[PDB]
RNA sequence: CACCCCGGUGGGGGAUCCCUCGGCCUGCGCGCCGGGCAAGGACGCGGACGCACGCGAUAGACGGCACGAUCCUCAGACAC
RNA sequence: AACGCCCCGGACAGGGCGGCCACAGAGGGCGACAGCCCCGUAGCAGCGCGCAGCGGAGCGAGUAGCGCUGCUUGGUCAUGCA
RNA sequence: GCAGCCCGCAGGGGCGGCGAAAGCGUGAAACCACCGGGGCGCCCACUUGUGGGCCCCGUCUUGAAACACGGACCAAGGAGUGCAUGUGCGCAGCGAGUCCGCUCCGCGGCGCAGCGAAGGCCAUCGAGCUGCGCACAUGCGACCCGAUAGGCAGUGAACUACGCC
RNA sequence: GUGGUAGGAGGGCGCGCCGGCGCCGCAGAAGCGCAUGCGUGCGCAUGCGUGGAGGCACCCGCGGCGCAGAUCUUGGUGGCAG
RNA sequence: UCCCCAGCGAACCCACUGCCAAGGGAACGGGCUUGGCGCAGUCAGCGGGGAAAGAAGACCCUGUUGAGCUUGACUCUAGUGU
């Protein structure tokens, strides 16, 4: 159960909140999950996605794929990575968009000061894991 | 049991008749007319309604005069 | 693709054709329509040309309340008739399509012969008329949806 | 806690204790016949009228 | 519609069922049912019928009015089809046999202090083997405060009481 | 009127009367239950009681 | 032949059902306007910009801080 | 925190089988109905700084009250207000 | 989620195209086109076209098929409810008591007994209290819809009336 | 024993939602169309077609709970009328 | 102008409507009863009928519904005057 009183367990504003979310949540909420490799170097269950990740396409049409990120769109929320696409009517071939919670990523991208995100996410989580570590050992 | 309502669904004049009705307030509102053309109910069920009696007692106390 | 009302039995040997939302009178193109179907598909061009020069006319049968009388509806034994020739012009590059569709089939178009006509009604188109004592009427346009289905013999 | 209107449980089975069955009289169990009104019938029963 | 008997009263069956789905009321009030459709004593058709009776029709019974019941006809078993109320008028009772419905908590005490003994209404046949010094009572049914008000206050010699709910000095009183 | 019955005496001819309802009743106990506990935590060895006499 | 009725297909229309970033109600919280120019208004402000919404000649993100890779219709912008 | 395989399907969150986590099986998203895919959810964190001096019986008027008037009130030989 | 081919000035049509499908969900009825079947509006009977029986519903009314009024059709909406206080009945808990819900904890109410204007008298005496449910009465918009009016506060002499410049 | 207006009463049918309890659904839910069956009746169940995501039954509880009418309301559509 | 045509294209109104005679009937029927007739359902005239459509009769009456207005109505009141 949520014993927290002030947040919403309402559908309507948890709805709305999904929709009308604003792009610093956006980028949260399009998070995927790591590989096990990455797992256990980084430790974190997810994190959110960016171009240029590695990815292994999870549920859909293209499951089983891997390939680049090559364009994640906020509004829609929608995960365009390489090879997974389809044709339009003129040849042109057309990324297809993936919800990116049906991508796991492979590789992470540690170009443009991620490596500094990852960081900070790995060690803040394992500082809070050192502090419920001594408060279960008192 | 359900409201009576949930019966009269179907009857014309839900249960007040055709010929009398239920209108809005025949014979006036509230208890009056006591002495005009409800002097019937006032003469049997509250004949001592009207009128006074007896010496008044403007502020009678509850706790000075009790004595159960 | 959209269906058709009359249900085609050989689509080898059937075109079909439309218009839809045809600024034309309904009850002028139903009529007709009427006085089409089961015809040869030539014929029907040299009917509905007569149509336009009022050599011969259209039977008015169902929407016919007031029309007046022609000696040319005799032939359709009735009296009252008319040339409606909006719909008689509408109607020909119906069967103008109907014969270009028989030949990109590969059919003979003076072998077919015009099976089903359905003049359906279209959406009402909206207009104003002002009126007397500061009313205002509508003024519509009633428009249908043509479809001609073919076969040969 | 509450007090129950009877004592012991299944209170339609004390109608067969012998405390209970001593007690009754003897119920009418005859079954009868199903009458009829049909004359043929109702002569038939007590068939007398032709004696005289 | 009604039952005869052997001495020339008639016993109405009152209600056709018992209103109340109290399920152990209703074991009783089908239990001396089917005792009253095979006996020809009146008081099991008496209990019968009261069992299905409504609260206001079962009016209760003080041991005060048990106690003076109980020299009129001492040494039996008096059977109530109501639930049997206290008097603190009255210190103690005499020691009675009493079958009733219910007992009230403080009622209940006096008779067994008395020595008396409180039983259920199907303890009957076993208080009383062969239903034997049994007195089948009613209380009083017109000693409830609806009575006061029933009929016109207003009539010829009518002591009606007026339908008042002050109790103040400026409250309608009977005209006598 | 019709019957015999007590003579009403119901008030609600102005229109001006209003309604207090008390949706905030068990809000309002919570509410006040946390207040006295944080009175109590404002005057820690105090009592939150003063002590007051007995009179008749 | 028309007319009517029933069905099939097609129209016509938007009922039904399902949905719901909306309402309503209740509780709680807040309870903070103004010559330092308020409320409200007028007029302007987008590269292509009407409406809506935003804004005030610093006019469609100006600064600080946080965030960290997209925004997008075109063109473009973007780890300075 | 914790999920894999098979079936159906455009798509699995469905069905079947087998696990796992839970101080988390509230809710929302995700191509059907998800505790374990995602967002979340349960869970976890405080303190300080101040307080000084010198009179105390001062007292209330165009008021109260009365008379009249008007209003008001449950207020009654007047409740209030003017 | 297209424009390939044929036709058309074009809108478009036809063969196609994408997609699981829908192609701005589902798509009722009134109504309409065509096609197919059949010709009482209903009830009865049977061998289905005959016979027999049937006036138009609602409504007010002594009396409606009425030359009484309302109703073109269809969908959707659409009218005895809520609260307060009573009374009666039923049910429920306890019972000379009873009532949790104002509150952090009712000696508050009603009842165990009344009478009188009061001074005064006081029983020979009596089951109630609280809740739930229904019916009913009353106040409230009070079954729904409906006045002409009345008031309070505002706005107009661009029409028009008169006066002035 | 069997008519019935105004009228009263009883028992059910139906609707939105509730607390439960049995279940069903992308191998196609509700809704809809046409059939068949059950039913004195309110109505119910099924088949086929459509539909594309929810729903059913019963027991309970709450109620803005059932329409042919109101020169009803709103929307749509006819005839009149080419 | 009408009439006929191309194109454009309404409204009123609408319980449902084969037509008569007499009868009965709410005492003047399109429907009932008993008779008399007519029915390819079209065009144009037309005003006998539908007690035609307009409009919840304006006459009249009723309402314990009004309003305008009057005065020798009732109760008050601005103004004038003391
Ligand atoms: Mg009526
Ligand atoms: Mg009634
Ligand atoms: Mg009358
Ligand atoms: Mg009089
Ligand atoms: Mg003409
Ligand atoms: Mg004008
Ligand atoms: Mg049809
Ligand atoms: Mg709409
Ligand atoms: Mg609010
Ligand atoms: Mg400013
Ligand atoms: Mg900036
Ligand atoms: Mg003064
Ligand atoms: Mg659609
Ligand atoms: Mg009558
Ligand atoms: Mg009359
Ligand atoms: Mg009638
Ligand atoms: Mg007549
Ligand atoms: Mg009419
Ligand atoms: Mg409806
Ligand atoms: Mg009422
Ligand atoms: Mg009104
Ligand atoms: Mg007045
Ligand atoms: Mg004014
Ligand atoms: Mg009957
Ligand atoms: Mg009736
Ligand atoms: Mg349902
Ligand atoms: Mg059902
Ligand atoms: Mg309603
Ligand atoms: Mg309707
Ligand atoms: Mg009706
Ligand atoms: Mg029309
Ligand atoms: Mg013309
Ligand atoms: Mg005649
Ligand atoms: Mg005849
Ligand atoms: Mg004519
Ligand atoms: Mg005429
Ligand atoms: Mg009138
Ligand atoms: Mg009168």
């Amino acid at each position: 159960m949520k014993f927290n009183k002030e947040k919403t367990a309402s559908r309507r504003k948890n709805r709305k909140a999904h929709f009308t979310a604003n792009s610093t949540e956006r980028r949260i909420r399009m998070s995927s999950p790591l590989s096990k490799e990455l797992r256990e170097k980084y430790g974190f269950r997810s994190f959110p996605i960016r171009r240029n990740d590695k990815v292994v396409v999870m549920k859909g049409r293209f499951k089983g794929n891997t390939g680049t990120v090559v364009e994640v769109r906020r509004k829609m929320y929608k995960v365009y990575v390489d090879s997974c696409e389809a044709s339009k009517m003129n040849g042109r071939k057309v990324r297809v968009g993936i919800d990116a919670s049906n991508l796991k990523i492979i590789e992470l991208y540690q170009g443009d000061g991620r490596d500094k995100i990852l960081e900070r996410k790995m060690n803040n989580r394992r500082m809070q894991m050192e502090r419920a570590a001594k408060i279960k050992m008192e | 049991k359900d409201k009576k309502t949930r019966k009269l669904r179907g009857h014309v004049s839900h249960g007040h008749g055709r010929v009398g009705k239920h209108r809005k307030h025949p014979g006036g509102r509230g208890k009056c007319g006591g002495m005009a053309h409800r002097k019937t109910l006032f003469m049997k069920y509250h004949p001592d309604h009207f009128g006074k009696r007896g010496m008044n007692c403007t502020h009678l106390k509850k706790n000075a005069r009790y004595a159960p | 693709k959209k269906k058709y009302a009359p249900e085609i039995h050989d689509p080898g040997n059937t075109v079909k054709c439309r218009i839809d939302n045809a600024r034309v009178s309904f009850k002028n193109t139903r009529e007709t329509s009427r006085v089409l179907v089961n015809r040869k598909l030539g014929d029907a061009l040299n009917y509905l040309y007569d149509v336009i020069k009022k050599k011969q006319c259209v039977p008015m049968k169902r929407y016919a309340r007031g029309v007046g009388r022609t000696a040319q509806a005799k032939a359709f034994k009735t009296q009252r008739g008319r040339w409606p020739v909006k719909s008689a012009k509408f109607f020909i590059e119906l069967i103008n399509n109907l014969k270009v569709n028989a030949v990109n089939k590969n059919l003979n178009p003076d072998e077919m012969v015009i099976k089903n006509i359905i003049v359906n009604k279209a959406p009402i188109i909206p207009g104003r008329i002002h009126r007397a004592y500061g009313r205002i009427n509508p003024y519509n346009s009633h428009p249908c949806h043509i479809q001609m289905i073919a076969v040969k013999k | 806690l509450p007090t129950n209107v009877v004592s012991k449980d299944d209170v339609e089975s004390l109608f067969f204790s012998d405390e209970i069955q001593a007690f009754l009289d003897v119920p009418n169990l005859i079954k009868y016949e199903k009458t009829s009104r049909k004359p043929e019938t109702i002569e038939s029963l007590n068939p007398y009228l032709n004696l005289m | 519609v009604a039952t005869a008997f052997a001495s020339k009263k008639y016993v109405s069956r009152g209600r056709k069922k018992l209103v109340s789905r109290n399920i152990y009321l209703e074991g009783l009030a089908a239990l001396y049912e089917r005792i009253a459709k095979s006996s020809a004593n009146e008081i099991v058709h008496k209990i019968a019928a009261q069992l299905k009776m409504s609260r206001n029709n079962r009016p209760p019974m003080k041991v005060s009015k048990l106690a003076n019941i109980s020299e009129k006809y001492p040494g039996k078993v008096y059977v109530v089809v109501a639930k049997v109320l206290d008097d603190n008028c009255f210190l103690e009772v005499p020691k009675m046999q009493i079958v009733a419905l219910q007992f009230s908590k403080s009622a209940k005490e006096k008779i067994e202090k008395a020595g008396g003994s409180t039983h259920t209404l199907d303890q009957l046949f076993e208080v009383a083997p062969g239903l034997e010094n049994v007195e089948l009572f009613r209380g009083d049914l017109t000693a409830r405060k609806a009575y006061k008000y029933f009929g016109a206050p207003g009539d010829r010699h009518s002591r009606t009481y007026p339908k008042t709910t002050s109790k103040g000095k400026n409250r309608e009183k009977r005209l006598l | 009127m019709k019957h015999n019955n007590t003579l009403p005496n119901n008030h609600f001819k102005k229109t001006a009367i209003r309604f207090k309802t008390w949706f905030n009743q068990p809000a309002k106990k919570e509410k006040r239950i946390q207040l006295r506990k944080e009175k109590a935590e404002k005057m820690y060895p105090m009592p939150v009681e003063k002590l007051r006499p007995i009179v008749r």
